[PDB]
RNA sequence: AAUAGAUCCGUAACUUCGGGAAAAGGAUUGGCUCUGAGGACAUUAAUGUUAACUCAGAACUGAAACGGACAAGGGGA
RNA sequence: AAAAACCGUAAAUCCUAUCUUUUAAAGGAAGGAGAAGUCGUAACAAGGUUUCCGUAGGUGAACCUGCGGAAGGAUCAU
RNA sequence: CUUUUGAUGUUAGGGUAUUGGCCUAACAUGGCUAUGACGGGUAACGGGGAAUUAGAGUUCGAUUCCGGAGAGGGAGCCUGAGAAAUAGCUACCACAUCUAAGGAAGGCAGCAGGCGCGUAAAUUACCCAAUUCUAAAGAAGAGAGGUAGUGACAAGAAAUAACAAUGCAAGGUUUGUAUUGGAAUGGUGGGAAUUUAAAACCUUCCCAGAGUAACAAUUGGAGGGCAAGUCUGGUGCCAGCAGCCGCGGUAAUUCCAGCUCCAAUAGCGUAUAUUAAAAUUGUUGCAGUUAAAACGCUCGUAGUUGAAUUUCAAAGAAUCAUUCUUUUUAAAAUCCGAUUUUGUUACUUUGAGUAAAUUAGAGUGUUCAAAGCAAACAGUUAAAGCAUUGUGUUUGAAUACUAUAGCAUGGAAUAACAAAAUUGAACAAGCUAAAAUUUUUUGUUCUUAUUUUGGCUUAGUUACGAUUAAUAGGAGUAGCUUGGGGACAUUCGUAUUCAGAUGUCAGAGGUGAAAUUCUUAGAUUUUCUGGAGACGAACAACUGCGAAAGCAUUUGUCUAAAAUACUUCCAUUAAUCAAGAACGAAAGUUAAGGGAGUGAAGACGAUCAGAUACCGUCGUAAUCUUAACCAUAAACUAUGCCGACUAGGUGUUGGAUGAAGUGCUUCCUUCAGUACCUUAUGAGAAAUCAAAGUCUUUGGGUUCUGGGGCGAGUAUUCGCGCAAGCGAGAAAGUUAAAAGAAUUGACGGAAGGGCACCACCAGGCGUGGAGCUUGCGGCUUAAUUU
């Protein structure tokens, strides 16, 4: 034999066995299972606005030695805190405490990224100005 | 095997020839006289051909005559209600439920019970599928003391 | 329980043709294992074989020509359209310059070309090649 | 002081599975005019004689009232 | 034509009950992560009492002990 | 679950445009459900379709079309052919406008537009010219619709040069390459033709109009994956980078910069989601001894799957040597030696209906392409065709798909079901009951009967009518068969222990030492007697039996099982199985009894730094029996069950067969167990495996289980339980490994060997004992340089 029904008229066996087996993966569990919505601060969304409440600086992984300029952000959709990292050199300082930022995941969906410790989103722009356009080059204008 | 292991190939094969030995000159009418003679003197089909074949020197009646054993002594009309390995089946059971009731902590006895009276439900299903036994039977385990008729 | 008679018999005579034993001993025969030897016979795959009849459903011994190289059985008997046999025979198949799907139409036994050079398309029953 | 009879409905935690329980909490109830159901007894499948109060339902009716007096649990955490 | 009554359609409000989702909380008890913290040495070697299982009791902790198992043993063996 | 309150049906009615529990009355108790009812969730309008696709598949579809629904949420209603309409009305709830305060008026999920919400989305523009609708129907309207505006949503085409000479490099006078220096051309500005409802855009024409063609291309990278620098400065575990592995502590190929290079390119990154990758969801097509994973075991219903057997065959024309086409050959009804149908379904073949858009696809130079469904041809202005002079001609807008279900249809194979015997037929003859025909009593009218045929009963006649008996299954029968299978009763043995007695006298137990403990009242020891509970050694095995757990004193009874033998019977009765059921070591629980020995707890004595442990003395529960629970074990061969096939040898257990050492015993063959050894051009990652093989040459049947690690067998709920707990059983968060097998080394209070006065043994001389010199540490060191 081979585990598996065989039979031309056992159709209803393997549907319900791969219907209940799927639920075994954790991708298949993630996509489907409801709580995603009521966990994750984004709701879905790709990317979410937020007011700075403080920066922090975070302590990287063991192996590495770095104190990972991160900073509090209150979503405006729900209030939740989370905790975004500040990508770039010298952008902590470049941003202000109380200034709102737009804020994405960091690349791994729910999941660390590198030596930071459970942090799970990067902001992207500050004052509705890019960070890149604010620090890479001052091709866009300074802080409004 | 149904139950347990082990194959045990051991069984009877007929031989090729399908007539009527040439040696045997007896005739089919006395062959099914006798039959008929001594299942009335009371045995059941299996050791009628038994010692028909031993005593009588007459193998495969079916050879003699062109039909089954079981077939003539029904078309005779004396053919037992209950074929030979349910009325088996059943006497086995009777005997060992029996044995239960006056010694209950004979586990194995009760395990052998229960498979006997699985054979005798999937047995009874078959020869009630077929039209030779009444619809309605049961074999409730209460009246099969009695049931042997 | 022997379920598919002709999966052991093809079985069977795979397992002797890679011993190389020239010559095999099918118990169960049947008219379909029957039908699905000579087709294999007529396509050259196999000698002449010779079917033993006892009282008991006799068996079948078959010269082999050492020339198989794979027989076997499709379980379950798939119904196949004449759409999807060229589907099918590119999974299961070798190459389709040679080997042979074996369909059972309603016009018999017979493989997939001639299936299709005669249409109607039947079900699946086995391959050899 | 608050209902409290009866009928119908509904009844939680907990539990030793027996209870808790009339839990809690709702609705109805008179009078009148009717309708339906529930038995016994003799004659040549059918026709007559005759009894009990007990339920159910419908109209109508009244200063929306009807366990009209009497009698008659307050519940819950 | 107003107006009224009665069946019917029936919004809406309130009471009660149940369910669903979110959420506060003294206290309790986990898990994960961090640091050079304290105490011991449990396991890996026969890990220095072979290890492990189920069950039961005990102890600061790893753990110990009883009963019955397994070798994944340290024995394929007079 | 539904069913008072219509749930299912009947009867009657009412109501409707019509049928209908749609509603009413009476009556009945029905209707659906593990093939998942009833519930719950959906960040669910359905479909045509979209993305990704080798084939399967997976995900999406608010959104051009079709169908549905709604107009803030409900309900009600008028007109009307058509509405439960909402730019119609009425009321309530929530909002909200004006008010002279009395009262009025509202519904952008129509087009614009505003606020709010947000990561997230355009103009309060023009026009009815095209498409089409309404009307009293050319002529009016239409935020339908079309046009333009915003528009890096997507999609297509396509600039940022090209060329000649020297100089340079390469080559036998050929390529690439810094100077010159003239051509070409858009972008752009202007005018126009044209287009258009008007305008704009495109196209076209004319003026201007490129050398640093300043008319300048960017985005992201350069350790690996992964194309491209160990180039130069800065920083120096900081800053930072880094999807992952990692880089960063003075040479940073990785950070921050410059140069250079790489990739894509008017596009290039980032985030989230999704598809392939993923054979990491596995029907095709996974894995389960050890990596995650075979239920403890067996029975068992649903489900899935199921031995063989009924018409085989023969003969003829045509390409290449074959291949391909045609005819008949049993039986019953149809046609005067001939005329013609002979289960059901699955399945398969053909059709019919297949809306378009989309898709595939035929044709067609939109300048190409995306497209679109058009178009093509002669014609400085006329031949030809046809019409009895004028009238352009030729066309294309195909075809396929449109479930799996439904309609029709050819069908031989494969599958099912039907019919088939303690009987069931068919035919012939006679008998009986109706029909057809004919004749016909008889005054707008009454008989009747005759002959043939469809049905009942009764003698006889048919080839009268039942497939094997599966190295499937079940039953049976036989053996001075087998077995530690089970239950009950019964018997024996020794040790231990208790009590009594017995003799003797200093110790006895115990340990690596010891101690606790017993002991002049006589311990330990010797011998005897009686009792008690337990256990059943040696025999005893890589042996037996059992589904597993498990089962070893004798005998008796009861009970079952297996193998073997069988020319005994039945004839598919079978395999595996969610649910469900029986059994289920030990421990534990309950209640009686038992209670020697051992002994979780506990108490001591030791060891140790500590020792609540290992060791010793004692010792409660328990262990045992009975009656109930519990339902778990590394319940393990860590290997589910049934079936087929594949190889030698050594055994061994139980039968059967044949022959021969001596009625007795061995050998041969064989069945069924049960191990082991070798072998694999078998498998596997390997250890290893005769199954874990016959697997990318993947499909015999079937059940269960697994999907990185931790969280966690946790939390919560349910069922079970007296309890302990058992069964079912998450998520958040966290994490780059965890895990399997094997190799080398290292290590071991592991084993076995070997060597050495930096080891020992025969030994001797010494140091450390004293005083002194000297070095180091340390002691306050401007410094006691290090």
């Amino acid at each position: 034999g081979s585990g598996k029904p065989s039979g031309l008229r056992a159709a209803r066996k393997l549907r319900i066995r791969r219907r209940t087996q799927r639920w075994a993966d954790k991708s298949y569990k993630k996509s489907h299972l409801g709580t995603r919505w009521k966990s994750n601060p984004f709701r879905g969304s790709s990317h979410a606005k937020g007011i700075v409440v403080e920066k922090v600086a975070i302590e990287a992984k063991q192996p590495n030695s770095a104190y990972r300029k991160c900073v509090r952000v209150q979503l405006i959709k729900n209030g939740k805190k989370i905790t975004a990292f500040v990508p770039g050199d010298g952008c902590l300082n470049f941003i202000d405490e109380n200034d709102e930022v737009l804020v994405s995941g960091f690349g791994r969906s729910g999941h660390s990224v590198g030596d930071l410790p459970g942090v799970k989103f990067k902001v992207v722009k500050v004052a509705r100005v890019s960070l890149l356009a604010l620090f890479k080059e001052k091709k866009e204008k300074p802080r409004s | 095997r149904m139950y347990g292991k082990g194959k045990g190939i051991s069984s009877s094969t007929l031989p090729y020839k399908r007539k009527q030995p040439s040696w045997l000159k007896q005739k089919p009418s006395e062959i099914e006289d006798a039959i008929i003679k001594l299942a009335k003197k009371g045995q059941t089909p299996s050791q009628i051909g038994a010692t028909l074949r031993d005593n009588y020197g007459i193998p495969q009646v079916k050879s003699v005559t062109g039909n089954k054993i079981l077939r003539i002594l029904r078309a005779q009309g004396i053919a037992t209600t209950i074929p030979e390995d349910l009325y088996f089946l059943i006497k086995k059971a009777v005997s060992m439920r029996k044995h239960l009731e006056k010694n209950k902590k004979d586990k194995d006895c009760k395990f052998r019970l229960i498979l006997t009276e699985s054979k005798i439900h999937r047995i009874s299903r078959y020869y009630k599928r077929k039209k030779l036994l009444p619809s309605n039977w049961k074999y409730q385990s209460s009246t099969a003391s009695a049931l042997i008729a | 329980v022997r379920m598919s008679v002709l999966a052991d018999c093809l079985k069977t005579i795979n397992n002797a043709e890679k011993r190389g034993r020239r010559q095999v001993l099918i118990r169960p025969s049947s008219k379909v294992v029957i039908k699905f030897l000579q087709y294999m016979q007529k396509k050259g795959y196999i000698g002449s074989f010779e079917i033993v009849d006892d009282h008991r459903s006799g068996k079948i011994v078959v010269n082999l020509l050492g020339r198989i190289n794979k027989c076997a059985v499709i379980s379950p008997r798939y119904d196949v359209k004449l759409d999807e046999i060229e589907k099918i025979i590119t999974s299961i198949l070798p190459s389709r310059l040679f080997g042979h799907l074996i369909l059972t139409t309603p016009y018999g036994i017979m493989d997939h070309e001639e299936a299709r050079r005669k249409h109607t398309g039947g079900k699946v029953l086995g391959f050899f090649f």
